[PDB]
RNA sequence: GGUCCAGACUCCUACGGGAGGCAGCAGUGGGGAAUAUUGGACAAUGGGCGAAAGCCUGAUCCAGCCAUGCCGCGUGUGUGAAGAAGGUCUUCGGAUUGUAAAGCACUUUAAGUUGGGAGGAAGGGCAGUAAGUUAAUACCUUGCUGUUUUGACGUUACCAACAGAAUAAGCACCGGCUAACUUCGUGCCAGCAGCCGCGGUAAUACGAAGGGUGCAAGCGUUAAUCGGAAUUACUGGGCGUA
RNA sequence: GAACUGAAGAGUUUGAUCAUGGCUCAGAUUGAACGCUGGCGGCAGGCCUAACACAUGCAAGUCGAGCGGAUGAAGGGAGCU
């Protein structure tokens, strides 16, 4: 199905994630349709630790995309501040 | 790597001042610099327009110790910025942190102060930095380890700095031997022999 | 912090390898050639301008002017290594090795086959052993390790390095055709190699028999049987009918008053290359045996100047084990070469050391060669 | 990493009879100037199945090896003139190596030893509580609370203490192009060489030694592409005799 | 307020000169290799040749809340002991 889970960037021991919208049946760091938003394990100064496209999330919710549990729990992190 | 040996070799093959011992006593008083160093040093030979370039590459890197790579780091880095890369290369050499030290007045030499800085004794922002490299941010306070400045290098270098002339743009305060770097030199600041153009020639080729 | 003006004389640090020359030597000295020559001259040998002099006399002639020396190693990798190789306690009592020698066709490979229960002669091209084999055998009495080498004279090499890890040599001799070349052939390798005989009269069961001339003729050779003197035993076997054979082995296994404590099985192993081919679908594959410690699997192991942490590591029959004691042989791959017999293989427990050890000892030998 | 048919090539066999496909991850032989470990874990991110615990995953995350590349840091710092001894050159006066060394006084980065020490962690189990679910305070879904439980890397990043200068410089070049010069050997030899070209008795060009110049954990050589080449010229060339 | 701003020549045909014209050099780059030498760390890269032949391990399984069936603990215990 689509859904909405964490591309790995960053690099070794530092990890960075883009929240990506794609077919299931893809690399984890392949195709995607579409990213809307990142987090950031580490953070730490003036970066964020994850930010969200409330829009682009609610409209791919409503397309039926299933998120991961990661990002599950994250979109709601998001939500509440 | 750096640059280890005779030192007073560099300034007779350079012809110049080109500060590398204390300044204690003199510089003529220590090997007679008006020969070039070694067997056949009362020859003249005037030199070529490619070795008067390399001649004035070569004085810079010996002045601040830098190595070939990284001052290839620096001329391109300068380049990319905007406005006269000729002084932006000289604005960027004088922001190094050994450079910054020794303008305060920490270290003897250039070799001193480095040793300061890499030896864990220098604090910038209030943490330690031992990079001999960190290029120092206008408005940064640099200070000294409280555990390191009873050392006696630092007191005895410190009137030395009282009488090398006034730098008149950094600020020191001797109690807690602790300054602040408010900007970065004009081009006027510095002496107005070192012309880098010969630099800029010999780069762009 | 003033000059002062040295006193005294100077004293340099003076480094001397095996060999050097006087000028060089007076140049670390920072005196002249002509002076030392004449000193040289003045007490004891003279001396040419450019004489190479060896490390004693440049050690004196340091001494005596008063300057530190200390002296180069031209092998100090190697010394490091062994310095540091191993050093551990204990002891316990190892199974036997035994090699058998002695003329061709006098029935050798035949008696390890009746004590092994394996007939190997039956294969065998052309009916002559020309390999070195060794199996580790639950005998009756005990635990052993037979190494069986061919007789022919072409293989006197082979045999001379299977004396070299014996400590016990079996020397089979035929009743009917008695003292032959190849049987002086084997006592001189075992006099050598300072080792216990144990001599086998076999074909008992021909007709001729005559089991007494050998007596005389190995007495003439410097080996004395049980009787008069008294130094090696003597035992009549049949090989084929297997009459005789007990007493055979329960005389080699007399000879266990020579100990043999194998140290402590703790101990890294070390062994000696024994057979080394090249499989097309394993690489260089070795047969070593142990002489000491113990080798596990996954191990790094510095055998001749080959070196490689052992991926694998089977038993005589296959059948992949995990561990080596203190005499058992052992096919091990995972070396990037083969190895020569002979090699000696000693576990290093740290991969660097044992790289550059190997690189260095892989360029001398291209240089030699 | 499925089926059937045919083919080439290996193999087992008790001789009647069957099996195989590393251009998946490690690994071997071979070819080559030349390219690595039969490693650890599903802790994280994903994927398959399950309802849920959970199971599988050579994807992945991590370790091993190799100056292969890019970047950063060390191999000490200050004082120190009898301008030591030695080497080299010389007009035999001296000059140079050279404050370089020695001596004197400082510091401990990195490596060494010891003690502290995050972050990668979301969740799962149990009990209670509150909403919705109907017809129902039940089961179930979701909030919250309390307790318990999770890391291969890993002796993590990092921080502190200890002794001492101790553990750590090489390669190419020096006739012009092109920064850097003199002696000693050899004599159209031995040799060098990118192009001009050096060598036949005072060779700054061969081979060494002193000195110097470039780079620097690298330095040179070889191979290859573009540039310089306006030398295929659109930008931007020419054709009387080149 | 920024997203660019940039272009060098030399040696060699002659007794000497100008031109034409080829050869060569100074720069930047490698999945490099070889020679000499070699302290540390961070981040990357690592069969370009034989789509040559492959020994041995692992790389694709899960669902008992779809279904028969066989293995059937803990226990309630009973009886003889
Ligand atoms: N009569 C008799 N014949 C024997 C005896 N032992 C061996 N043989 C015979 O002698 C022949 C050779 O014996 P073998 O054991 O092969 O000799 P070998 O020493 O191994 C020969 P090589 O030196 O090459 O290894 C065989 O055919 C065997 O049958 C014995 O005790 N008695
Ligand atoms: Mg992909
Ligand atoms: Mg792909
Ligand atoms: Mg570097
Ligand atoms: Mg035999
Ligand atoms: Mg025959
Ligand atoms: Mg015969
Ligand atoms: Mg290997
Ligand atoms: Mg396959
Ligand atoms: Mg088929
Ligand atoms: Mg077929
Ligand atoms: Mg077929
Ligand atoms: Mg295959
Ligand atoms: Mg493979
Ligand atoms: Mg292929
Ligand atoms: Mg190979
Ligand atoms: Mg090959
Ligand atoms: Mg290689
Ligand atoms: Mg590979
Ligand atoms: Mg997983
Ligand atoms: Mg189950
Ligand atoms: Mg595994
Ligand atoms: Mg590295
Ligand atoms: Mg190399
Ligand atoms: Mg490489
Ligand atoms: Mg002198
Ligand atoms: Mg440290
Ligand atoms: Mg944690
Ligand atoms: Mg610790
Ligand atoms: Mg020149
Ligand atoms: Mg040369
Ligand atoms: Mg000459
Ligand atoms: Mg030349
Ligand atoms: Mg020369
Ligand atoms: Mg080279
Ligand atoms: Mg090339
Ligand atoms: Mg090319
Ligand atoms: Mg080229
Ligand atoms: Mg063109
Ligand atoms: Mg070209
Ligand atoms: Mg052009
Ligand atoms: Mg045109
Ligand atoms: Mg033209
Ligand atoms: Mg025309
Ligand atoms: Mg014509
Ligand atoms: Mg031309
Ligand atoms: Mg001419
Ligand atoms: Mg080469
Ligand atoms: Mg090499
Ligand atoms: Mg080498
Ligand atoms: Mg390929
Ligand atoms: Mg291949
Ligand atoms: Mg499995
Ligand atoms: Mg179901």
């Amino acid at each position: 199905m689509v859904t909405i889970r964490l591309a790995r960037g960053g690099s070794k021991k530092r990890p960075f994630y883009h929240l990506t919208v794609t077919n299931s049946r893809n690399a984890r760091d392949g195709r995607f349709v579409e990213r809307i938003g990142f987090f950031n394990p580490v953070a730490t100064g003036g970066e964020v630790r994850l930010s969200v496209d409330q829009e682009r999330a609610t409209y791919w919710l409503g397309q039926g995309a299933q998120p991961s549990e990661r990002v599950a729990q994250l979109l709601k992190d998001a939500a509440k501040a | 790597a750096r640059y280890i040996g005779p030192k007073c070799k560099l300034s007779r093959r350079e012809g110049t001042d080109l500060f590398l011992k204390s300044g204690a006593r003199a510089l003529d008083s220590k090997c007679k610099a008006e020969n070039v160093p070694g067997q056949h040093g009362q020859r003249r030979g005037r030199l070529s327009d490619y070795g008067l370039q390399l001649r004035e590459k070569q004085k810079v890197r010996r002045i601040y110790g830098v190595l070939e790579r990284q001052f290839r780091g620096y001329y391109q880095e300068a380049s990319r910025r905007k406005g006269s890369t000729g002084e932006n290369l000289l604005q960027l050499l004088e922001c190094r942190l050994d450079n910054v030290v020794y303008r305060m007045g920490f270290g003897s030499t250039r070799s001193e102060s480095r040793q300061l800085v890499s030896h864990k004794a220098i604090t910038v922002n209030g943490q330690t930095v031992n990079i001999p490299s960190y290029q120092v941010k206008a408005g940064d306070v640099v200070a000294v380890r409280e555990k390191s400045k009873n050392q006696l290098r630092i007191a005895q270098a410190l009137e030395l700095c009282g009488q090398r002339g006034r730098v008149e743009w950094v600020e020191v305060d001797l109690d807690k031997k602790a300054g602040t770097f408010k900007s970065a030199p004009a081009r006027s600041d510095l002496s107005a022999d070192i012309n880098e153009n010969l630099i800029v020639e010999l780069y762009s080729k | 912090h003033g000059f002062q003006n040295p006193t005294g004389p100077i004293v340099r640090e003076v480094n001397i390898g095996e060999t050097i020359t006087v000028a060089e030597l007076a140049a670390q000295m920072s005196v002249k050639g002509a002076e030392v020559v004449k000193f040289m001259f003045k007490m004891g040998s003279p001396v040419t301008i450019n004489q190479v002099l060896d490390q004693e006399t440049a050690q004196l002639v340091a001494e005596e002017l008063g300057h530190k020396v200390k002296l180069v190693s031209e092998n100090a990798l190697e010394e490091q290594l062994a310095e540091s190789l191993k050093f551990e306690g204990e002891a316990v009592t190892r199974a036997p090795v035994v090699t058998v020698m002695g003329h061709v066709d006098h029935g050798k490979t035949s008696l390890l086959d009746y004590i092994r229960r394996a007939k190997v002669a039956a294969g065998e091209a052309g009916g002559i052993t020309q390999h070195i084999g060794a199996y580790h055998v639950e005998t009756e009495r005990g635990m052993v390790t037979f190494l069986d080498t061919p007789g022919h004279a072409a293989f006197t090499a082979m045999r001379a390095r299977g004396a070299q890890a014996t400590d016990i040599v079996i020397l089979v001799v035929a009743a009917d055709d008695g003292v032959m070349p190849q049987t002086q052939e084997a006592v001189q390798h075992a006099k050598a190699a300072g080792v216990p005989i144990v001599v086998a009269v076999n074909k008992i069961d021909k007709p001729e028999a005559n089991p007494d001339n050998i007596k005389n003729g190995l007495a003439a050779l410097d080996v004395i049987p049980e009787e008069w003197g008294g130094d090696a035993p003597f035992v009549p076997v049949s090989a084929k009918l297997g009459t005789g054979v007990d007493e055979l082995l329960e005389a080699v296994l007399l000879q266990a008053e020579v100990l043999e404590l194998k140290a402590t099985p703790s101990a890294p192993g070390r062994g000696v290359v024994v057979e080394s081919r090249l499989d097309k679908g394993r690489g260089p594959v070795a047969t070593v045996l142990v002489q000491d410690g113990t080798l596990r699997q996954g191990d790094m192991v510095l055998v001749g100047i080959n070196y490689g942490r052992v991926r694998a590591m089977l038993d005589e029959n296959g059948k992949p084990i995990k561990e080596a004691g203190p005499s058992i042989p052992v096919e091990i791959l995972g070396l990037d070469g083969t190895p020569d017999a002979g090699d000696e293989m000693t576990v290093v427990a740290d991969e660097k050391k044992a790289r550059e050890v190997a690189l260095f000892r892989q360029g001398k030998f291209r240089e030699v060669k």
